[PDB]
């Protein structure tokens, strides 16, 4: 049944952990499945973080070649993108929360960590890469999840990326798709330097039978918020920041044209196209709303 | 003179965008001719 | 809004001991009632002149202005005072968010009406819903 | 002089500056720069006088700067045209009104002008490409 | 003379020296101590010493204490009434007279700043009525405060009022659009000039 | 009587809790949990919800106050501005066991709420119900019972996007945007057409004449057009012109890029080096 | 004495320690057993981070306990 | 629902009892729509006789206004302060039904109020009765209504209801058709551009291949 995935097999998990097959291979984990509740909690926490960054922990299991995530819990850190982990407050919090959840019925174990990159894409920086490398070196398995709560609102689709790094000294053989991601100027050097040390798993979402029934029952009352959204007002500081970054990139492209990585004008054009398309979508939504509601003069 | 909150100004901006779009389309059309030029295959 | 006659009735019903009044005036109950009246009128007016606020609160216009300014400074209520026109301005209710709220209210009305229809003629609404997909 | 300039006693400050100018002109290394320094000081005083005001009366300004209303009007015009004062004179009631510029209309105007210039330049260079391809040039005979 | 902060630090060090060594001189040193306390307005603990309270409660010398209480409370009427009512204690000492001006101006400035908060356009005669000074004094104080960037507003001289800026618009969007337009202009010029 | 705003995260938490417990124990079993939210005046809003640990002796259920307090400290560590609101359970109509657990919970807060979710339901509407405690005197005896409240689904952009993505789980861009708007407009059309049919059927004569429904239909018809005022029109045109200028600048940038590519190719072709 | 040691991920290590051993001694025991350097290591007992130096028996050896282990990255 | 109780207790009454009950229900606070009482066959039969004035009063309270009452003051029986207040509230609701930003002048003219304070107090009372939700604007002399209850309807009014709902359905259908057409056009444009680019690349590859040989 669909709820079969919700059954936790302690014996099978112990057997898989004790018969680790990921050691012989390196790209062993290729699929990453996320429950509906975990994804929703991650997105709401990243959004409520605001403009700052938030990070939590993820509880799941493994089934052969795929990595399943069932739950996620935040940890305080006072957020504010502190230097790194914690003044030991989060260090106590992780163990305390796991122990408390053990005696209730949350009998799954940690599988990774998630954090937010609000406004500048979904990737692993240098410190993130070092953290994931260290975690995978000792406690295995482990997956990093990066969310973009601002681009999610702006584009209408969730911006979630699951990543896993490579061992020290390992040179992956080509096979780089490298789809384009807009990244500001002040955060481009780190992305360029630390880009071949990790790979992105294919992420899919799942939900239970009761969850599906409840969502299909809830849509009958939730259809209002789609028609009363007005996305052009909630995201204006983000658009202003995007325009500032685009102007700086255009200045750099003009400097390269005057002088004597490659063709920065094309990248600036793609960024401008993305921003303008988002703005026009926001406007046409309001045009549709006006046509629906303001013209039906009794 | 005016504040920019009129359908007339909206139409003016629309006309300017239409002219720019036509300009770019012609640019691309005359660029592809150079692209498929045999002389523009040796270099 | 608590009226002066109701306040007087409550004062008459109250025991003499409970009427704790400051020496300079402005008995505690009357001050609390005036502040409550101002805070409740904040929910009813876009902007109100000093004369009408004084008539509403049954106090002189100068005292009304002073109390409103003190309440605004202390952060209890939101607004700003235009002294030249003698007008206190409460919240603004911008046009586009008002449009969003009214669209939400209209859709809520549609939903409630559909529920009431389906709770009165169940067989008819079942037949209509069944024919809705076919037609 | 410096204290009265700081605490906005412009009439007295300028009067004592004019008193001291005659002795200052006989110096060695400051005689050439006296005129420039005095002009800069007076312009700074004029700009600082109008800083806190949104609608200033020109009679009081003229009285405080030891000049007639007509001379003050001419000086204000010269300052508004180029320098730091952003204001408009009203010579009916003789009042200087601060001018607040709206950003929206200005940006719209400048963007439309830039678009027009860009389109004209693109058309011109398209013609230039055509003539360059066709090899049109002026020969000696 | 009193050369600002250097003279202030010299005064604190001298007063500390005369407190450690000149014990019997406290009878007249306490006035200077409280004056220095209101000049710094940072310690705001002149009554911390419990030994001074029994000698202060004697009614012969209480003008300093009531001045401190009025100054901390930030009310002008009590300060002025005590100053003019109290005699042969305050106005006769040049070392107090030369510094009473800033003392009286600080409370007026603070009261004006607190008063100005809720209003958007407020008359100058109203401020003059509240601060108990003439209209010209109010205008001078407002000009000095506005130039010092302590009061955000501008004076309308013709109508004799002042209007404070409370509305904030989204100018960042238009600044970004201006930057984008300028960069586009420069880039277009360069791209056109490339062909030759 | 307080207005209640619900969040789909709470419903998802409850449903996942019930499904997990059922799968773990082999057979369905009821669960008891706690809610978290914010109260502003008379507006109560729920945001998240964790699970409480309970034991049964004889036929009575007791909540571990020590575990509750440790969880309260833990959640106050993270969500600083959030507070306790009430408890939730899975089942049908309220029972004396529910009244007993509510009496137990009432020793913690003043007026805790009570949420009830029904996993096994046959109706068309959401099985979530919200109750509050009311103490009354019946036949000279003091008993505390339940009063049902009306709740509305709260609005949040990230929540809406996440819920829509989870519900849908599915080659252009305008495509996707317009498809979402289409789904919602379709729901509106269906509903308005069913209402028009009832009204037309009632007018011609097919169903008993109902006055309340017809009056509400008249009130609904009198609500259009929405916000036809001059200030709204000015704001709308402001937004339209702003987006138009942004589109103009984007078009200019794209044309500049195409121009640069053409100039490069022309220089490579028609130059002798 | 011997005390399974469990990390957050779920791995448990069967390790041999003496009651008179100190927290630093257990840390280097874990270093030899697994490989984690004794600075990227935090042991937490009963929801409490031990102040290294403080011996161990004090804290509370009580035989088969389970000291919770969480990694760290020193500075970098 | 007081109207249900009044209907239940009105079965056996007639004549003077009926008129007294009508006066009581009109004066009763809370009830603002009288449709079932007017629908009663006995009440509709009260027309024949000397008590048609009470039926006319009930009709005025169901569908009527204060100017209508003033124009027909002599025929109708005298009303107390509570009934006049209810009629003024219903007049405000009737105005707000068709206008969503009501000026002060029309309200003053309709309700025959003299000073602004009385009118504003009346509007505040109407707001507090939870029968009209809005805000009062003194600077512009406006009352902005966000919500107003639906008043009583006639048998011939339903044509407007069906016409408005038909117009709304037609608008929704037109919007859906436009969305479908726009999606189709965008997809066709994208596929056409991709095909043209692929064809150009293929031609370039063919030219390079035949040139390099
Ligand atoms: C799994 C967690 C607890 N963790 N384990 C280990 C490892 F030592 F075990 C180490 C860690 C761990 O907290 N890492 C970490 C590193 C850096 C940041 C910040 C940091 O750069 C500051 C700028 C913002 C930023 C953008 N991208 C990473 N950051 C964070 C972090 C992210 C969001 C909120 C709070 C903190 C966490
Ligand atoms: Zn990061």
């Amino acid at each position: 049944s669909i709820d079969e995935i919700y059954k936790y097999d302690k014996k099978q998990q112990q057997e898989i952990l004790a018969a680790k097959p990921w050691t012989k291979d390196h790209h062993y984990f290729k699929y990453c499945k996320i429950s509906a509740l975990a994804l929703l909690k991650m997105v709401m926490h990243a959004r409520s973080g605001g403009n700052l960054e938030v990070m939590g922990l993820m509880l799941g299991k493994v089934d052969g070649e795929t990595m399943i995530i069932m739950d996620s819990f935040a940890l305080p850190v006072e957020g504010t993108e502190t230097r790194v982990n914690a003044q030991a407050a989060a260090y106590e919090y992780m163990a305390a929360y796991i122990e408390n959840a053990k005696q209730v019925g949350r009998l799954e174990n940690a599988i990774g960590w998630y954090h937010s990159h609000p406004g500048y894409g979904c990737w692993l920086s240098g410190i993130d890469v070092s953290t994931q490398m260290l975690n995978q070196q000792f406690q295995e398995p482990f997956v990093a999840v990066v969310i973009d709560p601002t681009r999610t609102i702006s584009a209408g689709k969730v911006n979630l990326g699951a990543f896993r790094t490579y061992p020290k000294g390992y040179k992956p053989p080509d096979e780089g798709p490298s789809e384009y991601q807009t990244i500001p100027l002040n955060k481009i050097e780190d992305f360029g330097v630390h880009c071949k040390q990790y790979y992105a798993l294919e992420v899919s979402y799942f939900k239970s039978s009761l969850d599906r029934k409840l969502l299909e029952l809830l849509w009958n009352k939730y259809w209002v918020n789609t028609l009363s959204s007005s996305s052009l007002l909630t995201n204006a500081d983000y658009t202003t920041g995007q325009v500032f970054d685009l102007s700086e990139k255009l200045e750099q492209s003009e400097a390269q044209l005057g002088r004597g990585s490659e063709d920065k004008l094309a990248k600036a054009t793609r960024d401008s196209c993305k921003t303008t398309i988002e703005a026009i979508h926001g406007l046409m939504s309001q045009v549709i709303k006006d046509k629906l509601f303001n013209q039906i003069n009794i | 003179p005016e504040k920019y909150n009129n359908p007339a100004m909206l139409h003016n901006i629309d006309q300017e965008m239409l002219k720019c779009i036509e300009l770019d389309e012609r640019l691309k059309a005359m660029d592809q001719e150079i692209t498929v030029n045999p002389q523009f295959v040796q270099k | 809004i608590i009226r002066g006659n109701q306040l007087q009735e409550f004062a008459a019903m109250l025991m003499p001991h409970q009427k704790a009044t400051t020496a300079d005036g402005s008995s505690i109950l009357d001050r609390a009632v005036i502040e409550h009246n101002l805070l409740s009128a904040s929910k009813l007016y876009n902007n109100i002149t000093f004369e009408e606020l004084g008539a509403l609160l049954e106090i002189p216009a100068a005292k009304a202005e002073k109390i409103a300014s003190q309440m605004i400074t202390e952060g209890r209520m939101n607004g700003f005072i235009d002294q030249i026109d003698g007008i206190v301005h409460f919240e603004t209710r911008e046009a586009l968010p008002t449009w969003d709220k009214q669209i939400q209210s209209l859709c809520f009305q549609v939903n409630n009406l559909l529920e009431k229809i389906s709770q009165t003629a169940p067989e008819w609404t079942a037949q209509a819903m069944e024919a809705q997909m076919a037609q | 002089i410096i204290f009265k300039f700081y605490e906005s006693k412009y009439a007295s400050c300028l009067k004592m500056l004019d008193e001291m100018k005659d002795n200052l002109l006989l110096d060695m290394y400051l005689a050439p720069h006296v005129r420039t320094l005095y002009t800069q000081i007076r312009n700074r005083a004029l700009i600082q006088y109008f800083s806190p005001y949104v609608s200033a009366d020109m009679h009081r300004m003229a009285a405080a700067f030891n000049t007639t209303v007509a001379a003050l009007e001419d000086e204000l015009t010269q300052l508004i045209l180029e320098g730091l004062i952003s204001a408009r004179v009203d010579s009916h009631s003789k009042i200087l009104y601060a001018r607040d510029v709206d950003q929206r209309s200005t940006t719209f105007e400048k963007s439309l002008l830039m678009g027009k210039e860009f389109q004209r330049r693109a058309k011109a260079m398209m013609l230039r490409a055509a003539v360059l391809r066709n090899q049109i040039h002026v020969k000696s005979p | 003379e009193g050369e600002f902060e250097k003279a202030h630090t010299d005064f604190f060090e001298a007063f500390k020296n005369y407190d450690e060594s000149g014990s019997p001189r406290r009878t007249t040193c306490l006035k200077y101590l409280v004056l220095a306390n209101m000049l710094m307005k940072s310690g705001i603990n002149p009554f911390d010493s419990q030994e001074a309270k029994p000698y202060k409660n004697d009614p012969e010398i209480l003008a300093m204490t009531n001045l401190v209480s009025a100054y901390q409370n930030n009310d002008i009427t009590e300060f002025e009434k005590i100053l003019k009512t109290n005699h042969s204690n305050i106005m006769d000492d040049p070392f107090i007279r030369e510094h009473i001006e800033e003392l009286l101006r600080n409370i007026r400035t603070q009261v004006l700043i607190k008063l100005i908060k809720p209003y958007t356009r407020i008359h100058i005669p109203f401020i003059s009525k509240e601060l108990n000074i003439d209209v010209a004094d109010v205008e001078s104080l407002l000009v000095q405060c506005i130039l010092d960037n302590t009061i955000h507003g501008r004076i309308d001289q013709v109508n004799q009022l002042l209007e404070l800026d409370h509305q904030k618009r989204g100018g960042a969007r238009y600044t970004a659009l201006d930057k984008w337009t300028n960069q586009l202009n420069s880039l277009n010029q360069a791209v056109v000039s490339k062909l030759a | 009587s307080v207005s209640v705003a619900l969040h789909p995260l709470v419903i998802l938490n409850i449903s996942d809790h019930w499904i997990r417990m059922r799968s773990q124990e082999g057979r369905p079993v009821q669960v008891i949990g706690a809610l978290i939210g914010k109260q502003e005046g008379r507006n109560i809003e729920v945001m998240n919800s964790f699970e409480l640990l309970s034991h049964t002796v004889e036929e009575k259920i007791i909540i571990d106050k020590e575990y509750y307090y440790t969880k309260e400290e833990q959640f106050k560590q993270v969500f600083k501005e959030l507070e306790f609101l009430g408890w939730y359970t899975t089942g049908g109509p309220p029972d004396p066991s529910d009244i007993h657990v509510h009496k137990q919970v009432c020793e913690i807060i003043e007026s805790p709420l009570f949420l009830k979710l029904n996993p096994m339901t046959k109706h068309t509407d959401l099985p979530v119900s919200v109750f509050e405690s009311v103490i009354d005197i019946i036949n000279g005896e003091a008993t505390m019972l339940f009063a049902e409240l009306t709740y509305t689904l709260a609005t949040e952009e990230a929540e809406r996007i996440g819920v829509d993505h989870v519900a849908r789980m599915t080659n252009s861009t305008v495509a996707e945007h317009l498809i979402a708007q289409h789904s919602a407009i379709k729901m509106l059309h269906s509903r308005v057409k069913l209402i028009l049919e009832y009204v037309k059927a009632s007018e011609a004569g097919e169903v008993p004449f109902n006055h309340e429904i017809l009056r509400e239909a008249y009130a609904l018809c009198h609500c259009l057009p929405v916000l036809s005022t001059d200030k709204f029109k000015t704001d709308f045109y402001d937004q339209c012109n702003d987006v138009g200028l942004m589109a103009y600048l984007g078009t200019i940038t794209k044309t500049c890029n195409t121009m640069n590519q053409f100039v490069n190719k022309f220089n490579v072709l028609y130059d002798r080096q | 004495m011997l005390i399974k040691v469990k990390t957050l991920t779920g791995k448990e290590i069967e390790i041999d320690i003496e009651p008179t051993d100190k927290v630093e001694r257990i840390k280097e025991r874990v270093e030899e057993k697994e490989g984690i350097p004794p600075q990227q290591q935090r042991l937490i007992y009963s929801g409490k981070q031990m102040n290294d130096e403080k011996t161990a028996a004090d804290y509370k050896i009580l035989g088969g306990s389970v000291l919770h282990l969480v990694l760290a990255l020193r500075g970098g | 629902n007081l109207l249900e109780q009044f209907i239940l207790l009105a079965k056996g009454t007639s004549g003077s009892a009926l008129t007294a009950l009508i006066s009581q229900v009109l004066e009763a606070p809370g009830v603002y729509v009288f449709g079932e009482l007017l629908e009663l066959a006995n009440v509709q039969e009260l027309a024949e006789g000397a008590n048609a004035a009470y039926l006319q009063l009930l009709n005025l309270f169901a569908y009527g206004t204060y100017p209508d009452y003033i124009a027909n003051k002599e025929s109708l029986p005298e009303l107390s302060t509570a009934q006049q207040n209810k009629l003024k509230h219903l007049t405000i609701v009737s105005l707000a039904s068709r206008m969503k930003c009501i000026p002060y002048s029309v309200l003053l003219k309709d309700l025959e109020m003299r000073n602004l304070r009385e009118l504003e107090d009346l509007i505040i009372e109407a707001v507090y009765t939870d029968i009209i939700q809005g805000k009062l604007d003194q600077r512009n002399q406006l009352l902005e209504v966000d919500f107003c209850i639906g008043r009583d309807i006639r048998k011939k009014d339903i044509n407007n209801i069906v016409k408005t709902l038909h117009e709304w359905c037609d608008g929704c259908e037109a919007v859906l058709l436009g969305i479908e057409q726009q999606v189709l056009r965008a997809n066709q444009y994208k596929e056409n551009h991709n095909r043209t680019q692929q064809q150009v690349e293929a031609e370039v590859t063919n030219i390079k291949k035949t040139l390099k040989a």
